[PDB]
């Protein structure tokens, strides 16, 4: 037998006058998968079926299980459990978010921000669409690498201290990188207008290069660098 | 009932599902001017199609000169002549227009020297109607094409005023006198119940891969729409046809794309010999998915396993150039390293045939209309549609071709929207549902919320998953299947004994997973019972006691002077399954496959022949 | 479609490199002409800096307008004070020079 | 439902509910980049407080600068304590100066990877100590 302890943030909205608290669970690692989601599923299935969390793909491309593990925002299905038994895994919801229940945060604001940057291809003349494939060279396509792979797990934005204090008016890492994703896409014709949508003190300019976003992104992406690249476009674009 | 709030909504159309099919249909309806609702238990991006890795097939002819009819032939041949050719005609012809559409939506397809969409070789595809060698028509966004497909479709969806009921669990269909009126659903956020009524309903809930212990499919593939059709007394189709993808990781069961083999990847047994060159001389390890995994399962059985347990096989990739792997397969390179600790450019990946795709589902027109079966004849269910993995237009039949479902999604999602847009107009009378309608679903919900029994949900789920995995795997026989049937039936009797713990209204995952269990069982019963009744080897369904392929004729010899077998004497027919929800007994019937295409002159019918690659 | 948000940002980096160039320039060439430039650069850079701190923490339209006014005054007094020092007293460059050989 | 409407409904939902905010500063693990961002603020604020106090006292307080220097030599102590006064002034200046250069290099789009952050972070930290010892000894 090989026991590992898990301290997990718990809050029930249906329980009268219940405040946020931590609960510990004991798990034999000889009977559990290597990843933290496996643990959460195991304690759900065997110990406590009250532990509520989001999950789906189990392979790290849906971004459902995004949560704070040991002080860092990642995906539970990709983070392997620290086989160090003397240490206790601390599991929290995504930082500075309204807790619906247990580890399930309200992401509807996050999604709404994504909606407001219009994350779809826009052409000046759209009467020809659907009958001929648009041409994009191998180099023009490479520009998208590192940007399109985004999962919208929200780890980065939820790690950004600017997004903590100003998440209402500041779009954050994830959404901003996606605005950049459409900016340098060669097929898009709304580069100038997309930039102008960020011409206020909050939308883009609440980034102060803290760089917590890049350091936490479970997919290895670099939103901070893209934000830096947006800022350079804002200062250089004409008309 | 005075302890549950009921909120009634009114729409022109409801789409249940937010995957490829679900989205494409949803905004397709709104584009046509319909006030549409979209009901999904997950955020649209979290949907399984995001996991898709290989590609989407279209005969665009970017690598070599191609014809869509060649794609038609390959699909029907792969379907082992259980595929309905009217629906296959429609899909393959539309394929180029559907993929061009996606690229025009903004999908970031990988590119060529010409700037056109990069296509690649994939299992089961050929040029010149089989004669002209390997085909390259698998359009892809590197290794993350399903991810890109879902993200651009969702991206596009925001351009319209569709109402998205995010994280809403559909319980049952609102059904009145055979006609569909919408859906009753649970709002996960606050526990409230929502009757969403419409003139037309589209079911795009995807597959039920979670009936088994080992599957590439997500935790959320629980065949919920399949069970909704079942509880309505309507039939499901070909549910015993479960695709085992050859290349799934030995660990968690994660998928490794067929694109690996399409780019030059090889399968290797314990002795090192390229074993797939023996089973398939012409196509090799790039053969049909029912045949490749059949051989892999066979290799383990004669002691050629590749581990300390001798229970798997290797997928070699290290011979391919490092710069090729990084561009064509960045996705699997990461997941192989994460789940198996494998560097793909040096060491092979441990792979094993695991449950993947469900070609069975809700029987359907080439137009996407759900079919009931009355008096041995087909009949359209008024105001009920289905598309995607959840449906069964049987465009895949007995065995699905790789990279055809992402197409199946985009084509028939669009078709559902078009069939509605052409049969009625937005603002037409939304039919009036009964004041007490959907009462059984709320009562079912309430019974499961306070369920204090003796068998935990997870324990009963595991019992079902392990039972299906050992009784209904790659190879199956009458006796093993029959023991499986009376074991799954006994487990349905255990559904009155289940124990639940969470008694809250907000985000009761304990409850929804128990709802998912009721759904999975209904899918399991119909899969296993239909499987045992079918006494032939066709596609993914292989009977060792019935090795032969049983058609109306013996198609190995000439058709000239032969006596045609009666309908109830052969097996080239669709399985239609029903289950009485109370007792849990399975009664089954059969309907004919459609051989005639939409136009003989433009696309000729392909009669049955010897099936081998 | 005015672009003030991006201009302000560019303005910030412009006075940043200016102030960076000035510090050694003041060391190498300590004169009256450098004392006023240093007063202009120090005050402006600081004024915009605290401006960012205010826009980050001071929540509410009523309070933020007030904090920006209180900062404007504080910056106005600062630049006047330095210029007064440069005109009537020994000047920034010479003042640092005296203080350091103590 | 528009993006603007969803945000307006999000904030109405949560502020009128018993939903608790998930912990942020109490749980998130520390890092050098983040700690150096906090110090850049502190050093910035501290320096502005200095420049303002120096200018404000020139307008509001009596006497000249020469007079105020003679006032420091009152109950004064050894050169070691004078070295401490100079180090206490020059330290936050040097830090903010070097880290500011790093900020400017970032704005050009360079050095923005996790390994490069830790490197340039240490380089700034080392350059601060050296230029703070070097200037206080002049
Ligand atoms: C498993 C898999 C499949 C797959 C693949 C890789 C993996 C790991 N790669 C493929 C590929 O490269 N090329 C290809 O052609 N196919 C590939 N596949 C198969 C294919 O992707 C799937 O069959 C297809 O994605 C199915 O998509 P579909 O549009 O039918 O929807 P879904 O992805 O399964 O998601 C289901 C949606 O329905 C909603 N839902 C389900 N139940 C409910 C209830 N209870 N109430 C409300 N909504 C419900 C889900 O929310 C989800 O949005
Ligand atoms: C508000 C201003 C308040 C003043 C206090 C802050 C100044 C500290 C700056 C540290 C520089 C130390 C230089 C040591 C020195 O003797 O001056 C340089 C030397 C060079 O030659 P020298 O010693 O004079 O002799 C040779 C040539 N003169 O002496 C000089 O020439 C003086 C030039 C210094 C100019 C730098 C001004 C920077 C102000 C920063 C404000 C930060 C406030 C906190
Ligand atoms: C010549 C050396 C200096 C350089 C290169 C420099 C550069 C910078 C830069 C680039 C920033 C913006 C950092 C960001 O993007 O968040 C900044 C912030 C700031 N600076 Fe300086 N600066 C210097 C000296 C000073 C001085 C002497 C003062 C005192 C008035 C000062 C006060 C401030 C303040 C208050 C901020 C805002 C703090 C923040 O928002 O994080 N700086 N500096
Ligand atoms: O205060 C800032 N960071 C900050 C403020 C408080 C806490 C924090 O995290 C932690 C979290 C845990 C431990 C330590 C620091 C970060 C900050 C610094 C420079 C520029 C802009 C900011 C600001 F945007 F305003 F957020
Ligand atoms: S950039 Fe990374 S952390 Fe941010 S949403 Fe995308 S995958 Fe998640
Ligand atoms: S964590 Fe932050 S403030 Fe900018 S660099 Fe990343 S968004
Ligand atoms: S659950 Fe799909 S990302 Fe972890």
């Amino acid at each position: 037998p090989r026991i590992k302890k898990f301290a997990i943030y718990r809050w029930d909205p249906d329980k009268t006058g219940d405040k946020p608290h931590m609960q510990t669970y004991e798990i034999d690692l000889n009977n559990c998968g290597p990843m933290v989601l496996d643990a959460l599923i195991k304690i759900k299935n065997e110990i406590d079926s009250t532990l509520t969390f989001r999950r789906s793909c189990r392979e790290g491309i849906c971004g459902s299980c995004a949560m704070n593990i040991n002080g860092g925002n990642t995906l539970a299905c990709t983070r392997r459990i620290d086989t160090n038994l003397d240490k206790v895994s601390k599991i929290y919801p995504l930082p500075h978010m309204y807790v619906i229940k247990d580890l399930v945060p309200d992401l509807s604001n996050f999604y709404a921000q994504y909606k407001s940057i219009e994350p779809y291809l826009k052409k000046k003349d759209e009467s020809q669409e659907g009958k001929q494939q648009y041409l994009q060279s191998i180099e023009e396509r490479e520009k998208l690498d590192g940007l399109y792979e985004c999962i919208l797990c929200a780890c980065c934005s939820t790690s950004c201290p600017s997004y903590w204090w100003n998440g209402d008016k500041y779009l954050g890492p994830a959404v901003l990188m996606q605005a950049y994703r459409w900016m340098i896409d060669s097929r898009d014709d709304f580069t100038e207008e997309r930039l102008a949508k960020l011409q206020d003190p909050f939308s883009l300019y609440r980034c102060h290069t803290i760089m917590n976003c890049t350091g936490t992104c479970p997919k290895g992406l670099n939103p901070g660098k893209a934000i830096a690249e947006i800022k350079k476009m804002m200062a250089t674009y004409k008309e | 009932s005075t302890q549950y709030p009921v909120v009634d909504h009114e729409f022109d159309a409801v789409v249940v599902g937010a995957g490829g099919a679900g989205l494409r249909a949803a905004f397709g309806l709104s584009e046509a001017g319909f006030n549409t609702a979209c009901v999904t238990k997950l955020f649209p991006t979290r949907s399984h199609t995001v996991a898709a890795q290989g590609g989407i097939n279209a005969a665009l002819g970017n690598m070599e000169e191609d014809n869509w009819r060649w794609h038609f032939y390959d699909t029907v041949k792969g379907s082992d002549w259980l595929g309905d050719q009217d629906a296959i005609h429609y899909m393959t012809e539309q394929a180029p227009a559907s993929v061009v559409e996606l690229e025009n939506y903004g999908m970031p397809f990988s590119r060529t020297e010409d700037g056109k969409i990069y296509q690649r070789a994939f299992g089961g595809q050929s040029l010149k109607f089989g004669k002209g060698g390997q085909a390259h028509r698998c359009c892809c966004v590197a290794d993350r094409t399903g991810h890109s497909l879902l993200h651009t479709l969702y991206g596009r969806s925001l351009r319209y005023d569709t109402s998205y009921f995010v994280e809403y669990f559909a319980l049952d269909l609102l059904m009145e006198n055979g006609e569909c009126r919408g859906v009753i659903a649970l709002c996960i956020e606050d526990g409230s119940i929502h009757r969403i009524r419409a003139r037309n309903t589209v079911v795009a809930t995807g597959g039920y891969g979670r009936t088994y212990f080992s599957c590439t499919s997500a935790h959320t593939s629980t065949g919920d729409g399949t069970a909704m059709v079942t509880r309505a007394g309507l039939p499901c189709q070909d549910l015993e046809f479960v695709q085992f993808h050859p290349t799934g990781i030995y660990g968690a069961g994660c998928l490794i794309t067929e694109g690996c083999r399409g780019e030059g990847g090889i399968l290797i047994n314990s002795q090192g010999e390229r074993f797939m060159e023996r089973y398939a001389p012409v196509a090799k390890d790039l053969a049909s998915r029912d045949v490749v995994s059949r051989s892999m399962t066979l290799e383990i059985r004669e002691g050629r396993g590749c581990g300390p347990e001798k229970d798997h096989v290797y997928l070699q990739l290290h011979h391919l150039p490092p710069e090729q792997l990084a561009v064509r397969l960045p996705g699997i390179s990461e997941t192989a390293m994460i789940f198996a600790g494998v560097d793909v450019t040096k060491e092979p990946i441990p792979v094993l045939p695991t449950v993947h795709y469900n070609m069975g589902g809700i029987p359907t027109n080439y137009k996407g209309q759900v079919l009931r079966h009355v008096n041995g004849q087909d009949q359209v269910v008024p105001g009920l549609y289905a598309c995607g993995e959840a449906a069964c237009a049987s465009v895949h039949g007995a065995n699905r071709l790789g990279a055809n479902s992402l197409l199946d999604l985009v084509v028939f999602g669009r078709a559902c929207a078009l069939s509605i847009a052409e049969s009625c107009r937005p603002g037409d009378k939304v039919p009036s549902i009964k004041p007490n309608a959907g009462e059984e679903s709320v009562m079912n919900l309430d019974k499961l919320r306070f369920a204090n029994g003796t068998i935990r949900t997870s324990e009963l789920r595991l019992s079902m998953q392990k039972s299906m995995q050992s009784h209904a795997a790659v190879f199956r026989v009458g006796s093993v299947l029959q023991e499986g049937c009376e074991k799954i039936l006994r487990l349905y009797g255990d559904l009155q004994h289940l124990k639940t713990f969470d008694r809250g209204m907000v985000w009761n995952t304990d409850l929804v997973e128990t709802l998912e269990l009721q759904n999975l069982m209904l899918c399991a019963l119909q899969t296993i019972y239909g499987a045992e009744a079918r006494k032939e080897s066709r596609g993914a369904h292989a009977r060792e006691d019935f090795k032969e392929r049983v058609d109306e004729y013996d198609y190995s010899k000439p058709i000239q002077g032969q006596q045609k077998k009666p309908f109830q004497e052969h097996w080239r027919k669709h399985t239609l399954s029903y289950v009485d929800v109370k007792t849990g007994k399975v009664s089954l019937e059969y309907r004919p496959v459609i051989d005639k295409t939409l136009n003989e002159a433009d696309c000729a019918t392909v009669p049955p022949a010897i099936r081998s690659y | 479609s005015s672009k003030a948000a991006s201009l302000h940002w560019t303005g910030e980096r412009v006075v940043s490199v200016l102030l960076l160039g000035l510090l050694p320039a003041a060391y190498l060439n300590p004169c009256s002409a450098m004392d006023y430039s240093l007063a202009a650069a120090l005050t402006l850079h600081g004024h915009w800096g605290i401006g960012q701190v205010v826009t980050d923490y001071v929540r509410g339209d009523a309070l933020q307008k007030a904090a920006k006014a209180g900062l404007l005054a504080l910056s106005a007094f600062t630049f006047a004070g330095l210029c007064y020092f440069n005109y009537h007293d020994v000047g920034i460059c010479k003042a640092v020079a005296m203080l350091w050989k103590l | 439902t528009t993006a603007k409407e969803e945000m307006e409904r999000f904030w109405n939902k949560n502020l009128g509910s018993n939903r608790p905010l998930s912990p942020h500063i109490t749980i998130y693990r520390w890092s050098l980049p983040m700690a150096m961002s906090i110090c850049h603020r502190g050093t910035g604020i501290a320096l502005s407080a200095g420049v303002s106090l120096f200018g404000l006292s020139a307008l509001l307080l009596p006497g000249n600068f020469e007079s105020h220097l003679e006032l420091v030599k009152s109950l004064c102590l050894g050169p070691t304590l004078i070295y401490t006064a100079k180090f206490g002034i020059v330290f936050p200046l040097m830090y903010h100066t070097w880290n500011g250069i790093r900020h400017l290099i970032w704005d050009l789009g360079k050095g923005l990877t996790i390994p490069q952050l830790t490197q340039s972070g240490v380089v700034v930290l080392i350059l601060t100590v050296l230029s703070s010892v070097g200037l206080a000894a002049m």
